[PDB]
RNA sequence: UCUCAUGGAGAGUUCGAUCCUGGCUCAGGAUGAACGCUGGCGGCAUGCUUAACACAUGCAAGUCGGACGGGAAGUGGUGUUUCCAGUGGCGGACGGGUGAGUAACGCGUAAGAACCUGCCCUUGGGAGGGGAACAACAGCUGGAAACGGCUGCUAAUACCCCGUAGGCUGAGAAGCAAAAGGAGGAAUCCGCCCGAGGAGGGGCUCGCGUCUGAUUAGCUAGUUGGUGAGGUAAUAGCUUACCAAGGCGAUGAUCAGUAGCUGGUCCGAGAGGAUGAUCAGCCACACUGGGACUGAGACACGGCCCAGACUCCUACGGGAGGCAGCAGUGGGGAAUUUUCCGCAAUGGGCGAAAGCCUGACGGAGCAAUGCCGCGUGGAGGCAGAAGGCCCACGGGUCGUGAACUUCUUUUCCCGGAGAAGAAGCAAUGACGGUAUCCGGGGAAUAAGCAUCGGCUAACUCUGUGCCAGCAGCCGCGGUAAGACAGAGGAUGCAAGCGUUAUCCGGAAUGAUUGGGCGUAAAGCGUCUGUAGGUGGCUUUUUAAGUCCGCCGUCAAAUCCCAGGGCUCAACCCUGGACAG
């Protein structure tokens, strides 16, 4: 299915982030929309990701007690840089 | 093995059969993977819907006595 | 389950009810003591209006209440389809084409098996008649016997047009569903259909 | 009121308190009464009300009130007890079902006899 | 001797010879 | 005046009255219900909720002689044919029961990649040459029994070796590995070994949804990750050594308490509340705990081993056992059934088939437990009599009610005939001589239970006198009681009617839809501010929400709509779909 976009809050480990996905969702009584906020172990290779950063998360096999979850360059995001002013 | 037989409905004296393909090791009413044919002795009513019987015969499914005689009748066999 | 009590008295309290009893009441002779309760509540109304329905189709209460439920199930007005519901009833169309002196009598004739519907026997009196559909006599000298002197020596022709009759094998037919001025008996059944808001 | 706040869980119901806690659950309860004897009804309703202390089965033991006109119960006695509650003792919830058990049927009642557990008269 | 459990004491049997092999 | 709607009721009670805030109580539905009184029949269902407490007896898993050697019944004999322990083969991991434990990827839903797979299909190649054992049996022997001990003996689709192998290990070089015959006179059949697929059944992993408690605030060190070695059918702290210091947590971790979950069921105008019996799926368990073995599959309910607790047998030296399988007994309890028939149907297991076994299942029996149908008569019946009760004694009312006269026979009784259910060769039916059909009698065999002060439909009289008693709330009852008990009368439902218990409703009384906070319960004593929530206008971008179309799925049964079948209905069957 569609994969997760988060950011990374703890880059310490080796071959590994921990990143914090935000999601919104319509809570089941009051239909208002609440963020809820989780955290992932994420397996990295190579170290490229450093904390406070945008990444894209990706499914794949067990790695660990925990991290199921590959790191991965983020998928699309709008351009923060300049544009022309028509 | 995958099994085609009869699923035994209907009330107390008065039998209707479902005509079933559904693993062997299930219960006899238990759940399963397609309904296929309808049957019953007393209104003498049977009719089957075809291509799901040869999708499932070809695929290595096995009848059951009077399963297999109900599709004899139809000439469900010779198309096989 | 059937209602053996006396007539006369539940005709005095109620009202007219046809399907009851064709010999009208005494003077009353209530004029002595000059009792009453005073006026009536608007519940006391009301559960009469139903009482006048049950007790003018020979119908048990949890029988009316499934009739009800049914009634709110089908689409259109609800009083309506009732009263067309109490109306097919068998013993009552039985009753209607005058093959019998009144609903007791017509009950009695259906559960003895003295007719046919659509050349098969049903002894039931609740059996639902449908369009296009034939009453007869079972063919045997006593049922012919009892159709024949209820129908001739009773004079009425009213025949409410969704019902025919013919005279020599007596073949009834019901034509259609009735229609709600057709109705047996002088009713709002909006009263009835508020009595059964809380069922 | 504030959303906000609902969704902090503010709203939660108040169950259901049993009349009848002792019966737990239960439509009768057998027991056996330890004493028998008469209270003095709440003011200003006074008369001499006949009610017996019962143990039971759930452990419990409570009083409850004895209807009908007289009774031949005495202590060491199995009766059958039911729920519903006497407005005018204070602490009596209980009633014991007469006819069964250990409590005859009221004698010589002609009228609602499915109450006091009185057979049809022939 | 007539001797009546087939499952229970044969498979017993059975699953010892099969083990030490 | 098109379309949508088939749906939201109140009443009493604080006061001398009123309006209000506010609680309590009632009218309605539903039970896996129990108890009281009463009880004719049929149709389909339902039937230990408590003690996952004990269990006497009988039965619930076997089959294959066409894998095999024997011996035992007959027969005249190895022409015929049966049974049978034993070794082997598959099956006992399905089916059946229960809800103790489990707040968890256990369940529902949706995804994934590192796997396994006997039987069943589809397909590519094969089955050479030997050898050795072990039961059975025999003899000797120990045991009360259970069950054993020595020495011989023997067959195989049972064990071992060698040869060959489109597979496995490995960068490669190389290295390594298989077989089984039995039927038939032959054709041919059922098998065997190695690969490669298919479908179904399982193992894992992850997103989301998945009870109450802050008078439970810090918890976790193989714990959270990395490497190296091991291990698993496969990924993995699954294991172990070393390195690093993480992981979870005020959006509630950890700890405690409760609970099997979901299709669904009950209620609700709806939004949603409560619950998880029967019926269907999944999990978990098998006297209390722990192990493994066999095997495609188990850490195995009617298998093994141990410890423990408990029951039995013993000739006292030792053994046997596990109903939360079907019935059945004790016990607990308000409470829940026969130690029944049958493999004929459907479904399983084994077999070449004949066939055998199936307390799964099909049926019967018991019980108003519930839903549904029918009955207990129909038509006429001076308006005269007996009797109850009321009466200002005039009369009223039980009452067309009965008695009485005719008609009818569903049900009852006595006889007859008598299915489908059985599937394509006939045969073969537990139900059952039942369902149904024809005849003969004959109103004949069959009505109770609540209530009658207000809510709440239905009223008077005798008996009692703050007594006896009633009551769901308000409250009745101290001499004429519409509120107690009796009678008559009436009303409501009706083979049921009431009472108690449980849940939702009404309750807008925990309020999103749908409430409040000056004085009725309710604004922190007042600020500063962190998380958190909302946030002015204009243009562009993106498309996370949002919106529309199409696809997959959300099992069948249930609910909704439309037909069809049991005489109707309940129930069953087909087809289809809104929601979300
Ligand atoms: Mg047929
Ligand atoms: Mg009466
Ligand atoms: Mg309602
Ligand atoms: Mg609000
Ligand atoms: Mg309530
Ligand atoms: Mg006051
Ligand atoms: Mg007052
Ligand atoms: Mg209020
Ligand atoms: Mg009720
Ligand atoms: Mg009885
Ligand atoms: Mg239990
Ligand atoms: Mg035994
Ligand atoms: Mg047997
Ligand atoms: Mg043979
Ligand atoms: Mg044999
Ligand atoms: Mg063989
Ligand atoms: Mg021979
Ligand atoms: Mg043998
Ligand atoms: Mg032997
Ligand atoms: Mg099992
Ligand atoms: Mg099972
Ligand atoms: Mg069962
Ligand atoms: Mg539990
Ligand atoms: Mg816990
Ligand atoms: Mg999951
Ligand atoms: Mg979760
Ligand atoms: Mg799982
Ligand atoms: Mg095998
Ligand atoms: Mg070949
Ligand atoms: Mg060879
Ligand atoms: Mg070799
Ligand atoms: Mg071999
Ligand atoms: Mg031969
Ligand atoms: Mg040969
Ligand atoms: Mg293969
Ligand atoms: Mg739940
Ligand atoms: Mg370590
Ligand atoms: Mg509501
Ligand atoms: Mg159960
Ligand atoms: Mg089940
Ligand atoms: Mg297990
Ligand atoms: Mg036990
Ligand atoms: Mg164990
Ligand atoms: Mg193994
Ligand atoms: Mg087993
Ligand atoms: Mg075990
Ligand atoms: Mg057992
Ligand atoms: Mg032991
Ligand atoms: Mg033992
Ligand atoms: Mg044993
Ligand atoms: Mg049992
Ligand atoms: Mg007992
Ligand atoms: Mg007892
Ligand atoms: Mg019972
Ligand atoms: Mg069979
Ligand atoms: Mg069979
Ligand atoms: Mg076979
Ligand atoms: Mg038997
Ligand atoms: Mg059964
Ligand atoms: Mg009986
Ligand atoms: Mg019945
Ligand atoms: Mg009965
Ligand atoms: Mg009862
Ligand atoms: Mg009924
Ligand atoms: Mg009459
Ligand atoms: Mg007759
Ligand atoms: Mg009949
Ligand atoms: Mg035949
Ligand atoms: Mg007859
Ligand atoms: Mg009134
Ligand atoms: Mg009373
Ligand atoms: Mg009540
Ligand atoms: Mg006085
Ligand atoms: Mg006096
Ligand atoms: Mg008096
Ligand atoms: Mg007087
Ligand atoms: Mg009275
Ligand atoms: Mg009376
Ligand atoms: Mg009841
Ligand atoms: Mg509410
Ligand atoms: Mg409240
Ligand atoms: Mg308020
Ligand atoms: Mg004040
Ligand atoms: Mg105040
Ligand atoms: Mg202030
Ligand atoms: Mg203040
Ligand atoms: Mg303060
Ligand atoms: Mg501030
Ligand atoms: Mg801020
Ligand atoms: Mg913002
Ligand atoms: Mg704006
Ligand atoms: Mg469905
Ligand atoms: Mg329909
Ligand atoms: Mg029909
Ligand atoms: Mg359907
Ligand atoms: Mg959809």
């Amino acid at each position: 299915m569609r994969s997760m976009q988060g950011k990374v809050i703890c880059a310490t480990n080796d071959k590994t982030v921990n990143v914090e996905v935000v999601r919104l969702a319509p809570h089941p009584k009051y239909k208002r929309r609440v963020r809820k906020k989780k955290k992932y172990q994420a397996h990295d290779p190579d170290n490229q990701f450093k904390v406070g950063d945008w990444v894209q998360l990706d499914k794949c096999r067990p790695i660990s007690k925990t991290k199921t979850f590959l790191a991965v360059a983020p998928e699309g995001r709008q351009s923060s840089a300049t544009r022309p002013k028509p | 093995m995958v099994k085609l037989r009869l699923k035994r409905c209907g009330r107390k004296q008065r039998a209707v059969y479902r005509i079933v393909a559904i693993d062997v090791r299930s219960r006899r009413e238990g759940r399963d993977l397609q309904k296929v044919g309808f049957y019953d002795p007393i209104k003498s009513q049977t009719y089957l819907n075809v291509p799901a019987i040869l999708d499932f015969l070809e695929k290595g499914a096995q009848p059951t006595e009077t399963v297999y005689d109900i599709l004899k009748r139809a000439e469900v066999f010779k198309e096989f | 389950s059937r209602y053996r009590g006396p007539r006369f008295k539940k005709i005095r309290r109620l009202g007219a009810l046809p399907g009851l009893t064709n010999k009208r009441p005494r003077a009353g002779s209530d004029l002595r003591n000059q009792s009453r309760s005073g006026k009536r509540s608007q519940y006391r109304i009301r559960l009469e209006e139903k009482q006048k329905l049950r007790f003018h189709y020979g119908i048990t209460e949890r029988q009316l209440l499934k009739y009800v439920r049914i009634a709110r199930k089908a689409k259109g007005s609800t009083g309506q389809v009732l009263l067309q519901l109490l109306e097919m009833r068998l013993d009552n169309i039985l009753f209607r084409l005058g093959m019998a002196p009144t609903i007791p009598g017509a009950r009695q004739l259906v559960n003895h098996r003295h007719i046919l519907v659509n050349g098969r026997i049903v002894d039931i009196p609740s059996y639902r008649c449908k369009p296009q559909d034939t009453i007869m006599a079972r063919d045997e000298q006593k049922s012919i016997a009892l159709i024949q002197n209820s129908l001739d020596l009773s004079p009425r022709e009213e025949l409410p047009k969704h019902l025919t009759l013919n005279p020599f094998p007596y073949k009834g037919l019901v034509n259609q569903i009735i229609d709600s001025k057709w109705v047996g008996l002088k009713i709002n059944e909006l009263l009835v259909v508020e009595y059964y808001s809380r069922q | 009121p504030t959303i906000k706040q609902l969704i902090r869980n503010t709203r939660q119901p108040i169950r259901n308190v049993t009349k009848s806690p002792a019966l737990r659950g239960c439509p009768q309860r057998r027991g056996t009464c330890t004493r028998v004897y008469t209270i003095t009804p709440k003011k200003p309703n006074s008369a001499l009300r006949k009610v017996a202390r019962v143990r039971l089965t759930s452990g419990f033991e409570i009083t409850a009130y004895i209807p009908g006109i007289g009774h031949n119960l005495q202590e060491h006695s199995v009766v059958l007890v039911r729920g519903g509650r006497v407005k005018d003792l204070p602490g009596v919830r209980y009633h014991i079902v007469r006819g069964t058990l250990d409590a005859v049927g009221v004698k010589d009642r002609q009228q609602g006899r499915s109450k006091y557990g009185v057979k049809k008269p022939k | 001797t007539l001797k009546k459990a087939d499952s229970a004491a044969k498979r017993t049997r059975q699953a010892e010879t099969r083990r030490l092999r």
